[PDB]
């Protein structure tokens, strides 16, 4: 049963029930009254990273396999920023469709960071 | 779960003499 | 007219047993791999399979002539062998210049012309052109079986398919066969292969690796067979025009034999230059 | 008599070409499940455009696998999502399953995009071109480009296009990139490459 | 125990009718008769002996993810990205079609001649009355789209695998889950009824197999390798249970054995991927279809 629980500026994300370092993840936010928008990507073993043009050079990811967890260090933030922020991880292993979905079922509960 | 898997064994063995793969 | 024939010990077997050994394998494994494309639905399988089965019919003979050159140029079996191996030499490499030509205007049509002709290329007219062109091959064979005057000899050893001076017939015969079995061929084949690099260099989503890759390969199999039927026609034609004598006759004896030596490489290019190349069979390969 | 009319409707099936319309609500696909019909110099072409199902479309979008081109259309006067309809692109050039398909690419929207400039991404600082609508149109596109050319390179490619509302020439832009689709199949397959 | 040891079996008959690629099939309950359903819009209903086609149906549409045989034999059905289930009489006319389902259809399965099940991409299953075309029941208990079904021998239960990493049980006449199953990391693309029906089998996009029993509530066996990293396109059981089928998308069918877990044939002659598997009634052959055009039969 998967499950991605988040905390937390520095936001960690915790994942269970499954294989962390098969898959690519993600960082999906929620600004109020809009719809879900994609941040930071990074692969499997973190060498490929990509990023939303807004947040180029400002916040820095970093995935650590050995404690199953993701990290997005965001520093020099904006009142643009406050949002609902989930952790995404597109289902399929060794390899991105649905995950800025409506209603997507392998992301977080999320936490709200209000600046 | 031991007596599911008991019972799923003897299920197979008891219809192994009429499967022809 | 006596004639020192020392060019065939010295050099004509050699060339038989390396086309040989050679060529035999590579013509059984291009046939299986034309027999697997003919198991799809595409056409060139089967222009593939006619080509290689001709290559095949000609190899078959060249033991008989192997040992007549060791033998000192002497043949020793009946006349029918004679007239039968003779054909499969001189005559069988239209068959294979003729599927040639049907594979190069096949590549023509599908690559200049997608959304076009396709009834033209489907197996039923495959089928259709491979019977027309063995037709050639049965009334040719005929034509030359007629003719049982073509064994010879002098100094006691028996000569096959060649007289010094020529005769009427080959000389009324040479004539056709230049014209149609060479200057028609090669007109087609440049036709095809300007346009099919007409049409790719034209392209758009093809790469710049691929543009070059293809022009080599064309330009490689158009000289190729210009290079092994070009001398051969040339002296047949000169031959045939002047040859009148035998001092003529003895003097190019040496030059004509040897162009007729460079004709044995077609069955031995054409897997090459139409089977191996294709990446389907690399891999296998 | 089943085999006659098989061999019949085999001959029709191959005649004509499928193509998958995708895009954005606000992307003006529709005017560029239904399924459409059109006909160029006696080629049928059949357009399907999905919109009977959810937004979840990693399962479906196995369907088109064997199809002969994708039509992505961009509405490319919106900087808001246009990183969103960056991501779809991207999302649809990877997938395992279009891997060897075509794209052809539909940037809409060009009269509102020059009245937009003519009144999000860092990087335009430091643009040249290969004026300021030339500039934007160029970025926009080299912004797919790079995602195109980034990966894929002998299997597929990406055949761009500009395109306004009153457009009329898009059926022939169809016609002729699938042309050169096919001309890449039968190259592969004559054993000229 | 004794292991089942290497499983040979190869290909006897080839069926060559089909334009575009195979996406669904079926047995009939005489073990000779199968329908088949492709992609280009035909339905073909072969026979396994002679290989002869006794019927073929032009499909209004092309997109056909699912077929169905009538139990008594004389109806069919089939469904789609039309969201539509269409029934054709064996007396070929359209009797019927039924149309409830907001997402695209994703299984069926005929109860009786007057009964089908249904299964859609929007999350939800159907049970219908073919006489007056309407829906009598509706189970809302999945998050993602439901991939396929299988009806138990009694035909009172069923259970079906959606695009969530879960599986649910439900009782047909009282309308409401029993049960769920969590034990997959990805999407479940199909799911089969042990013969006695008291199991299941289930693949997934993880590239793994497991084994639910009802009574217990938990996985028992996890059929898996460190080599295999795609997923699985379809299961199918054997006469006694023992013997696990599974189609990949490696264009390769393993045969799995259910208890010990360990693969003990393989099934190697499509030239891509494997899409369809079935076990006929009586156990004596096994069609398999793949995205090659070609149906082949193997005993
Ligand atoms: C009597 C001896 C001395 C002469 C032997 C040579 C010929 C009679 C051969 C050589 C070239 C051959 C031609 C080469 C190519 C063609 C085209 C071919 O048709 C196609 O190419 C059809 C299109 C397709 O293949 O899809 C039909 C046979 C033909 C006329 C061949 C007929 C027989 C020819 C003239």
């Amino acid at each position: 049963q998967v499950q991605l629980q988040e905390s937390g500026l520095r936001l960690s994300c915790a994942a269970s029930g499954f294989t962390f370092s098969n898959y690519k993840m993600n960082w999906v936010r929620q600004a109020p009254g809009k719809g879900l928008e994609w941040v930071s990507d990074i692969s499997q073993s973190g060498a490929s990273i990509s990023y939303t043009g807004s947040v180029k050079g400002r916040f820095t990811i970093s995935r650590d396999n050995a404690k199953n967890t993701l990290y997005l260090q965001m520093n020099s933030l904006k009142p643009e920023d406050t949002a609902v922020y989930y952790c995404a991880r597109c289902p399929a292993p060794f390899t991105c469709f649905d995950v800025t979905s409506t209603t997507y079922a392998y992301r977080g509960q999320g936490t709200q960071v209000t600046v | 779960v031991s007596k599911a898997a008991a019972d799923l064994m003897a299920y197979c063995e008891a219809h192994a003499k009429e499967d022809p793969l | 007219c006596t004639i020192d024939h020392t060019i065939h010990q010295t050099l004509a077997p050699v060339v038989y047993v390396t086309v040989l050994v050679v060529g035999f394998p590579a013509n059984c494994l291009s046939l299986y791999f034309g027999y697997l494309q003919i198991k799809a639905r595409n056409e060139l399988g089967v222009y593939l399979c006619n080509l290689t089965v001709a290559d095949l019919f000609y190899i078959c003979s060249l033991p008989f002539w192997l040992q007549y050159v060791l033998q000192h140029d002497n043949w020793s079996h009946g006349d029918l062998s004679c007239q039968v191996c003779g054909i499969l030499l001189y005559e069988n490499i239209y068959i294979s210049v003729g599927f040639l030509c049907c594979i190069s205007v096949d590549r023509y049509l599908a690559v200049a012309h997608p959304f076009r002709f396709h009834q033209f290329r489907t197996l039923k007219a495959a089928v259709g052109v491979s019977v027309v062109i063995w037709a050639k091959e049965l009334l040719t064979s005929i034509y030359f079986l007629m003719h049982e005057e073509v064994i010879e000899d002098e100094n006691q050893h028996r000569v096959c398919f060649e007289h010094y001076p020529i005769q009427a017939w080959q000389r009324a015969i040479n004539y056709y066969r230049f014209l149609v079995g060479f200057l028609f061929p090669i007109c087609l084949l440049l036709a095809s292969y300007q346009g099919i690099l007409r049409a790719v260099r034209r392209s758009h989503g093809t790469q710049k690796s691929r543009k070059d890759q293809i022009q080599r390969l064309v330009l490689s199999t158009v000289v190729i067979f210009l290079a092994c039927f070009l001398p051969y026609h040339v002296l047949l034609l000169v031959r045939s025009v002047w040859e009148a004598s035998c001092d003529f006759a003895k003097g190019v004896f040496n030059a004509y034999h040897f162009s007729l030596l460079l004709t044995s490489f077609n069955c031995v290019a054409d897997p090459v230059l139409y089977c191996f190349v294709s990446e389907t069979t690399h891999r296998d390969l | 008599g089943i085999e006659k009319q098989l061999q019949k409707d085999k001959q029709v099936y191959r005649a004509t070409h499928r193509l998958l319309l995708l895009g954005a609500d606000n992307s003006g696909k529709s005017t560029i499940i239904f399924e459409t019909k059109f006909q160029v110099d006696k080629v049928n072409f059949h357009m399907f455009d999905v919109g009977g199902q959810r937004d979840e479309r990693r399962k479906w979008i196995q369907c088109f696998n064997d199809v002969t081109a994708i039509i992505f259309v961009v509405d490319s006067s919106d900087y808001n999502r246009l990183q969103e309809a960056l991501n779809d692109f991207k999302s649809i050039w990877n997938n395992r399953w279009l891997r060897t398909i075509s794209v052809i690419l539909f940037l809409n929207k060009q009269d509102l995009l020059a009245e937009k400039v003519l009144a999000y991404f860092p990087e335009f600082a430091r643009y040249t071109t290969p004026p300021r609508v030339t500039r934007a149109k160029y970025f926009i596109r080299d912004e797919f480009l790079r995602i195109s050319t980034a990966s894929g390179d002998g299997r597929h490619y990406c055949y761009p296009h500009f395109t306004c509302a009153v457009d009329t020439e898009n059926a022939r832009r169809i016609f002729n990139d699938c042309k050169d689709i096919i001309l890449q199949m039968n190259l592969r397959e004559y054993n000229l490459v | 125990i004794d292991p089942v040891g290497r499983i040979q079996m190869r290909t006897r008959r080839t069926l060559r009718g089909h334009l575009a690629k195979i996406y669904a099939m079926h047995w009939g309950t005489d073990s000779r008769l199968l329908v088949s359903a492709s992609q280009d819009g035909k339905l073909i209903i072969w026979d396994s002996y002679t290989t002869n086609k006794v019927h073929a149906i032009p499909l209004r549409s092309s997109w056909v993810m699912t077929c169905a045989y009538a139990p008594s034999g004389n109806y069919v059905a089939c469904g789609g990205l039309d969201n539509i289930c269409s029934i054709y009489n064996l007396k070929v006319r359209v009797s019927r079609e039924l149309a409830g389902h907001t997402g695209y259809l994703s299984c069926c399965r005929f109860l009786d001649d007057n009964q089908i099940v249904t299964s859609s991409g929007d999350t939800t299953c159907a049970l219908w009355d073919i006489e007056t075309g309407q829906q009598t029941t509706t189970f809302t208990g999945h998050t993602g789209d439901v991939m396929s079904l299988s009806l138990a021998p009694d035909t009172r239960l069923f259970v079906s695998g959606a695009c969530d990493a879960s599986a649910k049980l439900w009782d047909v006449r009282e309308g409401m889950c029993r049960q769920t199953f969590t034990g997959h990391e990805s999407d479940i693309n199909a799911i089969c009824f042990f013969p006695n029906g008291n199991a299941f089998a289930t693949g997934s996009d993880d590239a793994t197999c497991r084994l639910f029993d009802l009574r217990a509530d938990q996985e028992l066996m996890t059929y898996s390798h460190d080599n295999i990293i795609c997923g699985i396109t379809s299961v199918s059981f054997s006469k006694s249970g023992r013997l696990l089928l599974a189609g990949y998308d490696d264009f390769n069918c393993n045969v799995w054995d259910a208890l010990k877990a360990d693969r003990a044939g393989v099934l190697a002659g499509h030239d891509n991927r494997v899409s369809c598997l079935g076990v006929t009634d009586d156990g004596m052959a096994v069609a398999t279809g793949s995205w090659d055009s070609f149906l082949k039969i193997w005993n």
